[PDB]
RNA sequence: CAAGGAGGUAAAAAUGAAUC
RNA sequence: CCGAGGGUAGGGCCCGUGACUGGGGCGAAGUCGUAACAAGGUAGCUGUACCGGAAGGUGCGGCUGGAUCACCUCCUU
RNA sequence: UGAAACUCAAAGGAAUUGACGGGGGCCCGCACAAGCGGUGGAGCAUGUGGUUUAAUUCGAAGCAACGCGAAGAACCUUAC
RNA sequence: AGCGCCGGCCAACUCCGUGCCAGCAGCCGCGGUAAUACGGAGGGCGCGAGCGUUACCCGGAUUCACUGGGCGUAAAGGGC
């Protein structure tokens, strides 16, 4: 499946804080507040100046680790938003946001995408009534993602929520906190996320 | 040149020439090992490459190459041409995959074993 | 095969058992491999020229040269020291 | 306040009584990303010399780019002896589709999507060279109808 | 004069070389003192006979035995490892 | 004052050593 | 009558193979000589012809992909 | 008219810096020539190659190694 | 949880073993004592229910040039 295993060492190897964990990248134990070099034996060495493929594989390769994503998708996307009318950066990106588990995320009910996948997969997670137990569901406009009935309780979502009362969600996106559902507005333009990435590099590494 | 030129003459294409005949259009073929020996590379290199004259099943015989560290090839083994050539040998454009009929896998490889068809070894994990 | 060792192709190789262990070892494959295929295989053998004419040299070392020649039923080792 | 990027350093070599006598050449490109765009060449003896040379010759000869909005204008072909390259505007989107040499040169210049090819000799010298002279060949419809208006 | 070796003579010389470095020692003290005089030096010089005549042996220890043949250009050691 | 248009030229002395 | 095929005789094209034989290429340096590259020690190359262990030599003509860079002979101070 | 098998990792064009010429022009150095005195011949001293020898310890190898490392080997030195 | 790679193209570096051997290899090429290029290890990179290899087709190849090449000396003006 997907990449289980070290993540610090892939946001180490990156050299930005791209928040995987959640609590943990917020507290001042982060591993790059305190070790803001590359993995490996030769991590503190000299930094060797990179070619032009490196830069556009290192971009690519931290888009891609931010989503928490395979290459088979990601690609699949890249592919159905290049031959798509548009700016093919900005619908990539929101291609990519429309992502079940990246909007779970991104409406509280867990504290990293990796936790929102799981609560996808186990269904925790219903849209318009029905669950989707599908982390890759592509959420359209206007779809009411909420929590099932039978998973209302559960200790873990009731802090999550209570720990996203009072921060605000995104300008495409509406949050009922004590409702425990959110609602999908719009696709998110380019100036809504603000992605430690260059999206010209990602579209530039692909074309061969 | 001119377009009448072109109208009467045309274009020719490139009809490309295969450097693996003896493989008849097929990805691997099997073979009969008939001498199997050791010989002397080219120009700028001086080793012992371990090479096997096989008679294979589309009628010809033809040199192969024998790659690792060791080898468990006689008269009478029965091995599978992959193709692709070794520069440093003449007359040898052709290989033998390992961990097949006859051609046992190189031994306590561990790192490139796909690749000479060594097993997975377990340290008990 | 018969090895036949001169004055001062023998004392090379003494110098070497007191000396370096390696370059012996080395000898003793060429000397292995030589009697084997005398033109061909290990150390490069190529025919030597006007100076050292009937003679073949296989490499030790970059700079250490086994000088020999071939007969019916012997091997004359020349030199295993110095450059030719 | 101008970004200066090396792409090739090459060593040469000249003969003396002895043996060989070396001599380092270096081209670097410097740019804004705002339309103005330099390129240069050193001869030095040393690799940093080098780079200062071809850097400071570089800020001395220097091109307008006229950008619209993420491109140049229209698309141009230009034969620089041997070497040829033919630059194309893209849609806004794209990506810099080029090769080493113009990538490096169109990068700095300020160009968001560009669709180049290299043809005939692909030295990166002349690529250069030819790229920057077909930068300095842009023109757009408020030139074109100067020249064109009559006085 | 020059040193001939048996095919036999020289893995013979080569097993005491990767097995016993005291013998080889030996081995060359004896043969040194040959080519100065052939028939006299250490070693006990006496001569074989009936089908092994003009064949001198010397003795290395109390079991192996260096048997050679000396010639006005060179010497042939037969063997050096008396075999089982 | 300068040079062109033309014209007859040494020899008997050969080779290269094997870490490209 | 035609007719599948079978048989007989004579051809045409292609493939494999053959004592022996001709050159080609590889095996970093075997023998013989010095042809070419410096006027390469007789400028070189070339078509042809003859000859010679061999590169090649010579005859006839041709070419610049060579030579007027100093005395000393034919015509000018 | 006019291929193929096989083989090679290149074959090439122009131009640049060098090196070379039994190419040229200009010009130096006991380089030649002019003139002395020598070595190679003899005896001996010293060093080296070779061979001998238990060991003859090692290095230096055209010019620019060879009475050179020794501006000082009877045991010391000294490494055989 | 596995597979390929970590000289350059080509993202990814140290130690030990080895010593023009054993071996790598698509090209340039690496290995005749410290090998980031062989074998192993640690570490890293790229993918991941897969990862590599082989064969074939297109691409790069504007090296068959309609788009889109050339013929004084590089292959190429036919002797007229
Ligand atoms: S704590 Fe978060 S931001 Fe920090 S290294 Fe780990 S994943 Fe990255
Ligand atoms: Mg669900
Ligand atoms: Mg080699
Ligand atoms: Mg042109
Ligand atoms: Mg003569
Ligand atoms: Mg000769
Ligand atoms: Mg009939
Ligand atoms: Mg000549
Ligand atoms: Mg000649
Ligand atoms: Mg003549
Ligand atoms: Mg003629
Ligand atoms: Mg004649
Ligand atoms: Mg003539
Ligand atoms: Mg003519
Ligand atoms: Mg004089
Ligand atoms: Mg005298
Ligand atoms: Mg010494
Ligand atoms: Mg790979
Ligand atoms: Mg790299
Ligand atoms: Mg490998
Ligand atoms: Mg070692
Ligand atoms: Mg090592
Ligand atoms: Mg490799
Ligand atoms: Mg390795
Ligand atoms: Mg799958
Ligand atoms: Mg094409
Ligand atoms: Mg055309
Ligand atoms: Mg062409
Ligand atoms: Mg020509
Ligand atoms: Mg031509
Ligand atoms: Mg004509
Ligand atoms: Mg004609």
């Amino acid at each position: 499946g997907r990449y289980i295993g070290p993540v610090c060492r892939l946001c180490r190897r990156e050299g930005v804080k791209l928040y995987l964990k959640g609590e943990r990248c917020y507290s001042p134990k982060c591993a790059m507040e305190r070790r803001p070099y590359p993995p490996g034996q030769h991590g503190q060495k000299r930094a060797r100046r990179p070619s032009d493929y490196a830069v556009r594989l290192r971009e690519k390769q931290k888009l891609r680790r931010i989503y928490g994503i395979s290459e088979r998708q990601f690609r699949n996307l890249f592919e159905e938003a290049s031959k798509k009318k548009g700016v093919t950066g900005s619908v990539f990106l929101g291609l990519l946001e429309s992502r079940l588990d990246n909007v779970v995320y991104r409406l509280g009910f867990a504290v990293s995408r990796r936790q929102a996948r799981q609560l996808v997969r186990h269904g925790h997670i219903t849209v318009n009534g029905r669950r989707v137990d599908l982390p890759s569901y592509r959420v359209r406009p206007g779809d009411e993602i909420a929590v099932a009935e039978k998973s209302r309780n559960l200790e873990l979502i009731r802090q999550n929520l209570e720990a996203m009362k009072g921060r605000k969600v995104g300008p495409w996106l509406s949050l009922d906190v004590e409702g425990m559902k959110g609602k999908f507005l719009r696709l998110p333009d380019r100036e809504d996320l603000a992605l430690p990435v260059n999206e010209q590099l990602v579209i530039e590494f692909y074309s061969r | 040149p001119t377009i009448n030129q072109l109208v009467r003459k045309g274009r020719e294409k490139v009809r490309k020439k295969s450097k693996v005949p003896a493989l008849k259009g097929a990805p691997f073929r099997r073979g009969v090992c008939t001498v199997v020996r050791t010989v002397t590379p080219k120009k700028p290199n001086s080793a012992l490459r371990k090479v096997a004259k096989v008679r294979l099943t589309s009628g010809y015989e033809v040199t192969a190459y024998i790659p690792g560290e060791g080898h468990n090839l006689q008269e009478h083994s029965v091995v599978l041409i992959r193709g692709g050539r070794v520069k440093d040998l003449p007359g040898v454009r052709y290989h033998i995959v390992r961990g097949v009929y006859d051609a046992a896998g190189v031994k306590d490889r561990k790192k490139s074993r796909s690749k000479y068809g060594t097993k997975k070894p377990k340290e008990a994990a | 095969m018969k090895l036949i060792w001169s004055e001062e192709s023998w004392d090379d190789y003494l110098y070497w058992q007191e000396t370096d262990k390696r370059i012996v070892k080395k000898i003793n494959e060429l000397i292995k491999d030589t009697r084997r295929t005398p033109f061909e295989g290990k150390g490069k053998p190529e025919p030597l020229k006007h100076n050292l004419s009937g003679f073949w040299s296989r490499r030790i070392t970059e700079e250490h040269r086994l000088v020999y020649a071939v007969t019916d039923d012997s091997l004359l080792i020349a030199a295993c020291r110095y450059h030719y | 306040d101008f970004e200066e990027k090396m792409i090739l350093i090459r060593r040469t070599a000249r003969m003396q009584a002895g043996g060989r006598r070396f001599r380092f050449g270096a081209l670097v490109v410097v740019g804004d990303r705002q339309g103005r765009v330099g390129l240069g060449f050193g001869k030095a003896p040393e690799v940093p010399l080098a780079v200062q040379k071809a850097g400071y010759y570089a800020r001395r000869n220097m091109v307008e780019v006229p950008l619209q909005n993420g491109t140049i204008p229209h698309e141009i072909e230009v034969e620089f002896g041997a070497s040829k390259i033919v630059l194309k505007p893209a849609a806004p989107g794209t990506g810099v589709i080029a090769g080493a040499v113009p990538r490096a040169i169109l990068e700095l210049a300020g160009v968001t999507d560009i669709l180049t090819k290299e043809l005939g000799s692909r030295n990166p010298i002349n690529i250069a060279y030819a790229t920057m002279e077909a930068l300095r060949q842009l023109r757009t419809k408020a030139d074109v109808e100067r020249l064109r208006k009559g006085e």
